């Protein structure tokens, strides 16, 4: 059963970086894509971006359109996400959430984020404290 | 940007009475809204990946509906497992959204 | 085959394509003259005979005179072949409203996705499925619903290489719809028979009754034969 | 005639159908050798003969030339005949999905009733009822309601060995409707034409004015005449 | 040209029209006796000649061998032609049901308006527009609705001879609709291409985004090419 | 008119067997079907079952699947049902109806009870006690 | 076996009132419902045949609609001869079964 | 702009004719059709009649079928009504409206007043009185 | 001759308020009903041309709906240049007969 396992929580002082990583094990890791999720304390779900392994290609939300990085490593199978210019607002449980249908069929593009999001990850509590 | 509204903010029903849960959107997302469920502490679960297509291994209690501007979810009989926080999450384009969650709880 | 197990609403990337819209030197000298680009061709119809053995002009005018009546027939027969074509451009146009991907597909010879966006198709490509994967449910019921059953019945089948299983609802031409919301109200004594692959499911009261190869059920004979009977091969013997 | 006042929904039994989906030794020696059953054909361009009174050559040459341009003609004519039925063979397929009784009627060429199982068309026949008893109603009005009326004419018929006089409602093909279930909200100033056996029934205003024979409506010009020019039987002259 | 742009629902009379339901002499004397009107033709397969320069009889043979076969597949071919146009007349007829004004279009190879009155067809004239007025707008959004939108682009014209400018909705064919009650819900993401004269209007977003020439769009080729290969001009070479 | 003319009321002990019998006059007895239908005093209409003469075709209700016998004699153009095994609850005002649509063309079976049951019978009261 | 249920036990409505009766079925009877109107001490008499279609000799203020699942019969206008029990009859497949009879009286 | 100039008021003893005048200027006047509506006081808007310049052709309300004689005149662009037989009832303002569609293209008529009626006269308060 | 009627005589909303008005009609006037907007001592000023056509110039909050039978006008706001009485008239076919104006005015 494809298992996402995230990184461990991380107390991050205020202006810091953090980079959250997402191993993907039980399936394929390219050919699929993984949204990260953040749901703040006491708040709704907020997707932060998504990104494609295969093609590289990642899509992320106006706020974080300037600090957030969406990276992938194929070889560690493993997806990261860094928030640069950390601020107060910005703790939460990250989540990595992998695609439910594939995403990419060899060298062309799909629309598998159609389908929403079925496997998502354990989750990181990113504190921004000093 | 699409932008997604849930009609309802929070729900109290009996064991065994239905639940609907409305998700509107500005434009037409065309069956791309998928419905989650979220316990306290426990990352979101998707139980309607389409706007009405049940996902396996979920109640069938849990069934979805509408399209393009309306979509719904509504549980056939609330159960003590049902008490969670509902997201309807717009799939048709980025940026992807999530409707503020519903919380149901019993009465 | 031409249409294999495949998913038809993921592709992103659409080729856009438009239907069409818009879609000898004889002179009297009864003897006519007809230019030839080495040689000039005079045809007496009272003579009988064409000028470039008294058979020679016979036999020209044998072969020019079945050439100009035969390639006159084809002049007749193209012309009406492009009126025809006109008709039958303009009723694919309709069945596209009606069907697009099921058209495209007849005119690409080719199992292709389409989509009409405004008076232009959008052709994409399908995702093909593992054949071996593909497998149909024996219950076309829909859960926790006895009034609402699946109009289609559901596969389960799995992508190229992907180890995860996807269940989606069979639909024509081999085509798995990753939604399964084809869906209809349960009917009493009500038989269905849907084609997956080689074999037509037969499923009774909405649960599968039996699998039965295609030639099971009868073809209809739509094909019109044109009955075309070739010349013959004639040996001509040698008379005096 | 082909198409007889017919009831074709009592059938209980229908014949299961389905479409289908899935529808020359020459040796250069520039002599070109062909191989006939009973002897070996030469044919020479330059020569402008063909071996199997030196005309004995020239006219199997002209023979064998004309059969060799005419049988690739009519091999190219195939072709496409067959490229053609394939397509109208799809466009059959979904004109039953809107309407099957009529697109089967005209693959049988005689009226039968047709209804879609699934992916398979079962195919019943129709219940004829007797020609002199079927009479249209004047009123197309339903009654107790001024705002719903008749879309189709009620017609009062009676089946071959029956006394009793059923009432119905005519359909398309003179096919009668047991269920008289077809109306449309009332319209002003509405004229219909309706065609029952040899006579159009004209209604205005969802009452019976006038029966006028087919002639009196022009008939539309769909075919496409193929002109096709048979050879002459020309007299060959004999000359020296 | 052959569809400019019109408005087709102000004709006020209309021709009916109803579509069609209902759509030599060889004695043996192996030689066969065929009558002609000045003449008689024996043809003898064995003699390889037929009787009306020992080569006159196997020409006549030859052209008349020819005569019999040609003939003979012009036949099957018209027999063949003849039962697909009875198909394709079922075909338009069901088709006008769905849509009447694009198929009589295509019947009259020239824009006509067509309301289907009963069973018979109502066939009428449009109302020409100015070429130079009709002016698309960038805006297809319905004023003061920002949830519907135009489905199809609105259209600023004028009538030949009447300087007032009326405002309209392009349809298909160059056929401008008075009535702009052609709507949609909204939807994220639309890309639509409008075809208005011999321009594809590109619309994003219910936004005019650009405005392409036809040939910017491929076109489908859905004409089946008949490959008709003309009788060469063969020139027979005199030998001994 | 198609006029059916049932049998008269018959006082049978428990246990006994009624055949009741049903004429049909002024149409083809044999081409229709004939529903037998039973009503309990103070109770709704019950189908007992449905026979066709031509085809000797008769469908029963599971209730009297066992105890019921529905024939026809076209000779007689009267169709008859009996029912064995007689207890008190049978005591009830048994009805022949004609189908209202042909029920066969030749031996062409058609569906003709699709429409329903026009002509009916006066009914025989027949009371079940010792 | 197909159950069909009518939805309305007993009806009473004053002289000229409209009078619906719903017939409903677990599947698809698909427009083969028929309407009986029965007397005290009287033989049903069919009113409408098919689930619309009105039988000869019934007056117009009968009237059928409704389709698979669903089914209803309406008095326009109730008169003091519509004071009777009217039973539903599904009529796609054997065992054909009649539906509990509404009573119409005058109120 | 069409513009449609009506004539002024006229007070009209009771059995007189009152004819009033409807100028169109500033578009093709033959072609389309000029319709005739009366308001009474405190009453809604009346059809009276309509009538199209090049056709000639008008059609009138049953009421006025007898004493109502609509014309048009294409010299001078204008389109006359003439009441006859002037009764009290007949007291109020006369209106002259356009339709919005053309009526006609040559020789062939046009259903242009299914469209409704776009310019409207000031309009000519008929009073009847002695 | 087609006989229409306008189902609101007359109707008071405050400033903001959504305006309803119904046209029925005996007939089909098959999308051939115009709405006309009349101001005391003014020529009355067509408002949608077709059924749901709006007449150009004229403010987007008056929208009409409807086919044959039945028709409505409704007006998003009601402001104080929207006080005036509304006539429906059929141009299907002469007769062409104008319905009862609704007078709306200002609550
Ligand atoms: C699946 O894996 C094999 C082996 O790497 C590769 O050749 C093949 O192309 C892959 N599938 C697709 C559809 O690319
Ligand atoms: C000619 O064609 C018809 C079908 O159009 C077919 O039934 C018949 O057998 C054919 N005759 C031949 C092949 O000689
Ligand atoms: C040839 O065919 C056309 C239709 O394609 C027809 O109008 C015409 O009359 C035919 N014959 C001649 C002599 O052109
Ligand atoms: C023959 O027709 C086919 C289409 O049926 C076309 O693709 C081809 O180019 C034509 N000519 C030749 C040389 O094959
Ligand atoms: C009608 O009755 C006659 C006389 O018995 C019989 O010959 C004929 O076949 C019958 N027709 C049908 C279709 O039952
Ligand atoms: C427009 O006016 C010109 C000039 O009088 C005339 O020749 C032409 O036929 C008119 N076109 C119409 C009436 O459609």
């Amino acid at each position: 059963q494809v298992q996402l396992v995230q990184s461990g929580a991380e107390v991050k002082k205020p202006g810091s970086s953090i980079k959250v990583s997402c191993k993907t094990s039980g399936g394929p890791f390219s050919t699929y894509g993984i949204n990260w999720v953040r749901q703040a304390p006491g708040q709704g779900l907020e997707w932060m971006g998504w990104i494609i392994p295969v093609f590289d290609t990642s899509s992320f939300a106006q706020r974080f359109q300037d600090r957030l990085s969406i990276t992938a490593d194929a070889s560690t199978s493993t997806a990261y996400m860094e928030l640069r210019s950390l601020r107060s607002e910005d703790t939460a449980v990250y989540y990595c959430a992998r695609d439910r249908v594939l995403g990419a069929h060899g060298a062309n593009p799909l629309n598998g984020h159609h389908y929403g999001m079925d496997v998502w990850g354990q989750g990181t509590t990113v504190t921004v404290s000093s | 940007d699409i932008q997604i509204t849930q009609s309802p903010s929070s729900v109290s029903a009996s064991v065994g009475d239905r639940v609907t849960i409305t998700c509107r959107a500005n434009l037409g997302i065309s069956d791309w809204l998928a419905w989650y469920q979220q316990k306290p502490g426990r990352a979101p679960k998707l139980l309607i990946y389409a706007a009405s297509s049940l996902e396996s291994g979920v109640p069938s209690r849990f069934s979805g509906s509408g399209s393009g501007i309306y979509f719904t979810l509504t549980i056939s009989s609330l159960q003590p497992e049902d008490v969670a926080t509902y997201f309807c999450q717009q799939a048709n384009s980025f940026p992807l959204s999530f409707g503020g969650g519903t919380r149901v709880d019993i009465a | 085959t031409s249409f294999p197990f495949r998913v038809c609403e993921l592709s992103s990337h659409g080729d856009l394509f438009r239907f069409s819209s818009d879609i000898e030197n004889h002179t009297e000298g009864s003897t006519i003259a007809t230019e030839t680009g080495k040689s000039i061709h005079f045809v007496t119809d009272e003579g009988t005979s064409s000028f470039v053995n008294p058979a020679t002009v016979q036999i020209q005018f044998a072969y020019d005179s079945l050439r100009r009546q035969i390639n006159r027939m084809l002049g007749d027969l193209a012309r009406a072949w492009c009126l025809e074509q006109k008709r039958q451009n303009m009723v694919l146009r309709e069945l596209t409203k009606i069907n697009p991907t099921t058209v495209m597909s007849s005119i690409y010879g080719k199992a292709v996705a389409a989509k009409r966006l405004g008076d232009v198709i959008s052709v994409s490509q399908c995702v093909p499925v593992n054949q071996a994967t593909v497998t149909l449910r024996k219950s076309m019921r829909v859960p926790g619903s006895e009034t609402m059953c699946y109009s289609r019945p559901l596969v389960s089948f799995s992508f190229i290489n992907d180890t995860k299983t996807y269940e989606g609802q069979l639909g024509t031409d081999n085509e798995i719809f990753l939604t399964k919301k084809m869906t209809e109200v349960c009917q009493a004594t009500s038989q269905y028979y849907f084609q997956s692959g080689n074999e037509i499911h037969v499923y009774n009261d909405y649960h599968h009754f039996k699998t039965i190869e295609l030639d099971g059920i009868a073809t209809l004979q739509t094909f019109i034969s044109l009955n075309t009977s070739l010349i013959e091969n004639i040996d001509f013997a040698s008379l005096e």
